[PDB]
């Protein structure tokens, strides 16, 4: 239809487009490279390339596709690879013998001829039916209810719904009725990438995403279909906290959707999703490959990519919580997707604004981030789900003013900010407890409440002994702790606890793998009992006696309540639930026993 | 394949600034295409296609533009994209920046042609880099271990021994599996490609490599300073062709060291300064990040093949700084960082790596039973925590005092030196194994008292602390 | 010795490590603005007259 | 002949180079040496003079041939050039007196001169240089302030609306500035008799501001093998060379261990001991300044001591002094040994001294007894070349005798 005129790189313009659509994709060439518009400046219109561009000739044809970028959702998407393009990996690596991605290749998201079965939910014929109604699910894997449902922009009476039965994709399976057409239906259903999934009613969210991490769970929570900001640095965190998310999360589904980041990690990440099962159902071992699904898009892959794969992701995600499931999705992106954005602005000759962003830089990553909430779904039933947004950003080494940085602190509500010193000190959770923060602490407050109501204010002491150590160490450093107080001492006392036992996590080892949050709280409990008890009686420093001296006794004649405080972290939680609160209930009888005696002897 | 066509030949070239030559009233041509450039004085130069659009096609020129004008430079278009030539025969030869032998032999009798940049390999079949190798380095064996298919660059400055050093690893590269390593396909046939060196190095290099009697594996691309700097573009990426194709289609590990990163991107911002783009950080291409990626991805295990590439390319901070576009984009890219360090130099140290900001993100999986001793990661474990704590120490007693310090504060001060003396110096044509290291590094650690050695968990320690 | 030590300690930071470190930022910010603000806005403007 | 100037000319082959650039300046010949064919660089900050530097290596060197290329240069530097070199000699084996300007050719062009005729005034200089070198010379080439000739690059790319990449120095200026450095080198020359020339470039990178961090002044040391890095602390306090130790450095160092190990094997030892104790000397000043001048250790006192004589002896040089002027190889590996001989009598006696006191905190009372030897070790500077060979030597071996008696004694006593 249309023929090239210009290439360089990604950037191909193609005279004679007359009418086109702003971003209608376009395929380019006889390879058929799909891409998409971006800028029209009459007849002619440039198109990015999304694939390898080495090779074009001018006059080559191209053609228009006349559609938006789509990604085809459907059953059989589970635990799948997916290149930004929505390209199957595992599939093109069966049916091509060769290991690479040949250039070009056309395939089909998901398999048509694969066969599914099906369960509609008693729907009966001439009943009236509208968009995301739930009209019957399918079973891709065990613990993994697809539950299809009619598409937004679709609604009517049903003529025909199809029994119970074996199906492949392309067969339909319900026929609908309205204003005098009739439209048949298949499982799979296709959605722009961007313009977000229709929701009936955005939700205040009131769970919180109880992570594996004491310090995300307890310091810092996070709600269900809540935004979150990482660093994204290496050791931990993108390989720590994100297996907490795949298999310690209480999140039903998780959309891994890393762009732009190392590939021998994403090598060695999909080599682990078939492996590394949890057994969260009570009666099977959930293999986490039935409830992720990798959007895997390496640095080798074409710029463009980078920015279509955080979209598909986002486009998936919603997909799952219209079910009513709740998704987490992790994006080791949006560090390289500004660094993507810089690329097609330099090509497109825009003006950028700031240190060589394109303004509108601002505005996507606002849309993206606020692409995520608890949602109450369409049709019927009634249901809700939420889809959990974990994006990182520039390594915490550099200045965290910079401009994505900047950008996603405005928006996000929870900042896991990571410290390089921390690294170094192979405190292997590494979270800052000083720079990191969670607006969302208000809306939890019912939820603390019914839990434990005594968790609040025993949170609030930690946090400000935490401040009291970090702004008197600069005093300590400087004059020195000889003029430190009792108060001071176990001040110092406490939060070293605190940094030894409570912020570190270790998570290779049984005891410190998951720390549920009943564990957690009691610990912290615990440590604020200790600190608490310890203040009274260095207050109460009467009997010609007291204050340092007895911070000193209670250093030296309870010395094991405060070893055994250390131990308290490897209490195995598998152990269950009642006996460790059993045994942590008697040492908090034990600590209270502490600093009785202690005030009977009177120093 | 039925019938072929012979190559264009225009005389139109319409403007010629820099290293580029502005064709026009060129038809069909072609994105990469590679040309040939005959001149008036009839001497052959070779480039490509840096641009197409309509009848007009920009044309970078390798060998330099000192010679072109309009009315007898004559240019035909081959209608390919560079494709060297490759085959088993390449080893133990030095090539010049675009792959012409200087070897004094004969040019290579190809196996096949592979197009550069190949192609993208699936994610869906890449694997972990599964076995460690010993690198005869104390501190880079011990600490941050480099694995089959690992991304390590080195970290350096200008005057710091990067070339040394590069030279001692490529002698020292070895296997460590329980100290077991003809292994003639297990030899790391390693490929260097040095980029924009002085005559010097060059022959420094070689030298080496002669003596080395590794001359029957080694393969050397040369870019020299004076060679024209179009060229050096290239080399990195003929490299890393050589080295896939000797690897995957030829079944060896291969071993790749790319020198001076930043003379690479000397000539991206000379290319871009030429064609006129927006500027990135420092005036630098805005997609620079896309060419260090592809220059750097090109390396790894490979699920469908024996074969391995592990790739260590020396990196040259301008200032002696991170924040410069190229190391920072390095590091966002390569899985590790091995830092040299002026400090270390000036108390020459002739290893120079400061080992605080070296870290490898595959070093867990690297470390195994077969590959160490179970206690080596609660060794660098301690290793980090130790220094850190002294450092700090350091810091504390240098304010205060040397008198006020406390025992702890001078127990660690004393660690430092005996550390930064004994542990990261090393000899120049001395390798050394891994197990013994590690017990050296237990003597280290036993130096501070078992309490402080919180830590190592006290299995490892009645494991390994008395001895 | 007390009071000495103290003095001295005061005295060498008032004369050395603001004395330097207020260099320090000056030498920052000069390089920072008439370095990186001077050459992007000339880069961007070199790149406007390309268009024009 | 004529050969296009931006081409280099051809040579047979390129060769290592194994013989040390003489400059007859001590800090430069023995703490950061060259070999002839090398490429070194001197940033010299404004007012530091370095021209003074070249001039002294043009007259002093063991070259064949000097080419003096002023790109930039102040015209008045030209003028002294021309009027003082003819009266100046060289002494050859033959004995003659014969004018350094017969040896000398001057290509400068002085600032007045047009900018653009900077690059040509550089290239020519290399041709003429590479000419002698095919010849068999050895020859050095100096380049005054190659900063002028950036700054020439800068304007020519800046008329052309070329993109400014760094500082409004071109893009394609480390490639030049290469290419320039490259033409150096020691290399075997072609056709019958069989020479084997050299040429050794000796450029001048002038930081604006002060500022090694310039892109310029960058490029050069990136490329640059051997370099001698001139501070404006030294310049200030009038120390002449002010070639700063810490961060100059010499690549070439390893390259001449088969000549130093030939003409005397201690040169290595004591080269290396004099590093770390001038290091160890910046790390005490640095931490007395933290701390105070009490609290001292009195081996740190006798390493601060012999390293301030050190600084004010063998480190510096008059260079419009007659004993000063040129300082042979033999009377400078000389006044380093009796430095490093002093220092490690020195730690021997706090090694063992009869009890501590004796030992080290005597260190004062040793320096009150050993005063005349002391004095005789920091004026042996001030002697004369003049006085030959044999004479320097017997007086250098009568000194270091001395002093090692006087010590001896003088620990044995009370000991």
């Amino acid at each position: 239809y249309g023929y090239v005129r210009k290439v360089s790189g990604p950037v191909v313009i193609a005279d004679g487009m007359n009418g086109a659509a702003m971003y209608e994709l376009v395929r380019v060439g006889h390879d058929n490279l799909i891409g998409e518009i971006i800028r029209l400046e009459g007849d002619s219109a440039t198109i990015q390339v999304y694939e390898e561009t080495a090779g074009l000739m001018v006059n080559d044809p191209v053609l228009r596709t006349h559609k938006p970028l789509s990604v085809e959702l459907g059953p059989g998407i589970l635990g799948n690879i997916f290149d930004g393009i929505q390209r199957p990996l595992k599939t093109i690596a069966i049916r091509s013998g060769d290991v690479y991605i040949p250039r070009g290749v056309s395939v089909p998201a998901l398999d048509k001829d694969t066969l599914w079965e099906f369960q509609p939910k008693k729907i009966g014929e001439g009943d009236l039916l509208t968009g995301g109604d739930l009209y019957a699910t399918v079973f891709e894997n065990s613990l993994m209810q697809h539950h299809v449902a009619l598409p937004p922009d679709a609604m009517g009476k049903v003529t025909y719904v199809a029994p119970a039965g074996q199906y492949s994709l392309k067969d339909t399976v319900l026929e609908l009725e309205f204003q005098g057409v009739k439209k048949s239906f298949t499982m799979l259903q296709a959605w722009p990438v961007r313009t977000p999934r229709p929701v009936s009613s955005k939700l205040a969210a009131d769970t919180p995403l109880l992570t594996g991490q004491r310090v995300l769970d307890a310091l810092f929570p996070s709600v269900l279909g809540g935004t979150c900001a990482i660093p994204g640095a290496f050791g931990c965190g993108k390989t720590v906290i994100s297996q907490a998310l795949s298999k310690y999360s209480n999140s039903d589904t998780v959309v891994y959707v890393g762009c732009g980041e190392r590939g021998n990690e994403m090598a060695e990440v999909l080599m682990d999703f078939p492996q590394l099962t949890m057994t969260l159902p009570d009666g099977r071992e959930e293999s986490v490959m039935k409830r992720t699904t990798l959007v895997a898009n390496t640095s080798n892959m074409p710029v463009a990519a980078r920015e279509a794969s955080i979209y598909t992701g986002i486009t998936i995600a919603e997909y799952f919580r219209d079910m009513g499931y709740n998704v987490s999705m992790m994006a080791d992106s949006t560090s390289r997707w500004a660094e993507a954005l810089r690329e097609i602005s330099g090509r497109l000759a825009e003006m950028p604004a700031d240190s060589g962003y394109p303004a509108y830089l601002a505005a996507r990553l606002a849309s993206f981030y606020e692409r995520a909430g608890k949602v109450k779904c369409l049709g019927g039933p009634e249901r809700t789900g939420s889809v959990t947004i974990v994006g990182a950003v520039s390594p915490p080494g550099g200045d965290f003013s910079d401009p994505v940085t900047s950008a996603t602190l405005s928006i996000v509500q929870v900042f896991w900010g990571l410290d390089k010193k921390l690294a170094q000190r192979k405190h292997f959770p590494s979270v800052n407890w000083l720079i990191s923060y969670s607006k969302y602490s208000t809306a939890l407050e019912s939820f603390y409440e019914q839990f434990d109501p005594d968790f609040i204010n025993i949170r609030t002491k930690a946090r400000e002994v935490l401040q009291r150590e970090d702004d008197l160490n600069e005093i300590v450093q400087l004059v020195g702790k000889d003029a430190l107080a009792e108060g001071d001492k176990i001040t110092l006392e406490t939060a070293k606890l605190l940094r030894e036992d409570y912020l570190a996590q270790n998570a290779f080892t049984p005891y410190d793998k998951f720390c549920p949050f009943y564990k957690s709280v009691w610990m912290m409990r615990n440590i604020i009992h200790f600190y608490n008890l310890a203040n009274q009686a260095v207050e109460k420093g009467a009997g010609m006696d007291g204050q340092k001296i007895t911070y000193t006794l209670i250093k030296h004649r309870l010395g094991d309540l405060f070893y055994r405080l250390v131990s308290q972290k490897f209490e195995d939680p598998a152990e269950g639930e009642p006996a460790l609160v059993a045994k942590f209930k008697k040492l908090h009888e034990d600590l209270t026993a502490g600093f009785r005696a202690l005030e009977d002897e009177t120093r | 394949e039925g019938t072929l066509e012979v190559a264009m030949e225009y005389r139109t070239v319409t403007g010629v600034a820099g290293p580029l030559v502005i064709l026009d009233k060129v038809k069909g041509p072609k994105y990469y295409e590679i040309v040939n450039i005959r001149l008036g004085d009839g001497t052959m130069r070779r480039g490509q296609v840096l641009e197409v659009d309509g009848e007009k096609a920009v044309v970078q020129v390798f060998e330099g533009t000192s010679g072109i004008d309009n009315k007898f430079t004559t240019v035909q278009f081959t209608g390919e994209v560079l494709k060297t030539p490759v085959s088993l025969d390449m080893l133990g030869r030095i090539f010049n920046g675009s792959g012409k032998p200087i070897d004094n032999g004969p040019p290579i009798l190809p196996e096949a042609y592979l197009d550069i940049s190949g192609s993208s390999i699936n994610p869906s079949e890449r694997t972990y880099p599964e076995e460690m190798i010993q690198t005869g380095i104390s501190t880079i064996d011990v600490m941050n271990s480099i694995a089959r298919g690992q991304k390590i660059p080195l970290f350096s400055a200008a005057g710091l021994p990067h070339n040394e050093i590069a030279a001692q690893i490529c002698r020292q590269a070895g296997l460590v599996k329980r100290l077991e390593k003809d292994g003639e396909e297990d030899n790391f046939a390693i490929v260097f490609a040095a980029m924009g060196v002085n005559m010097e190095t060059a022959q420094f290099f070689k030298r080496d490599f002669e003596e080395n009697g590794s001359m029957e594996r080694v393969t050397l691309f040369l870019n020299l300073a004076n060679d024209p700097t179009i060229e050096r573009i290239i080399t990195p990426r003929i490299a890393l062709t050589t080295a896939e194709y000797l690897a995957y289609e030829c079944g060896k590990h291969v071993l790749v060291i790319l020198t001076d990163m930043s003379s690479y991107a000397d000539a991206l911002r000379e290319v871009s300064a030429a064609r006129e783009e927006v500027p990135g950080r420092r005036g630098y291409p805005g997609y620079m990040y896309t060419d260090l990626a592809q220059i750097y991805e090109r390396a790894g295990r490979i699920e469908g093949r024996k074969g391995s590439i592990t790739q260590i390319p020396i990196l040259t901070m301008p200032n002696d700084d991170i924040t410069h576009p190229t190391p920072d984009l390095t590091g966002y890219i390569t899985e590790g960082q091995i830092y040299i360090d002026r400090q270390l130099q000036n108390r020459q140290i002739y290893p120079p790596i400061n080992v605080l900001p070296s870290l490898s993100r595959l070093m867990k999986s690297a470390i195994g039973e077969g590959m160490t001793r179970r206690d080596h990661s609660d060794v660098s474990n301690q290793l980090y925590a130790n220094y850190a704590i002294g450092k700090d120490v350091q810091a504390m007693k240098a304010v205060v005092g040397e008198e006020a310090l406390s025992s702890e504060d001078l127990l660690y001060l004393e660690f430092l030196d005996k550390f930064e003396r004994k542990f990261v110096a090393q000899g120049a044509y001395d390798s050394r194994n891994i197990f013994q290291s590690l017990d050296l590094a237990w003597t280290l650690l036993r130096i501070f008292p078992r309490e402080l050695l919180h830590r190592i968990p006290g299995k490892t320690l009645d494991q390994y602390y008395s001895r | 010795l007390t009071l000495d030590e103290a003095i001295k300690t005061t005295n060498r930071r008032v004369n050395a490590l603001e004395n330097v470190v207020k260099p320090r930022l000056e030498n920052t910010i000069t390089y920072i603005k008439g370095e990186l603000d001077e050459l992007e806005r000339e880069d961007f403007f070199r790149l406007k007259k390309i268009q024009g």
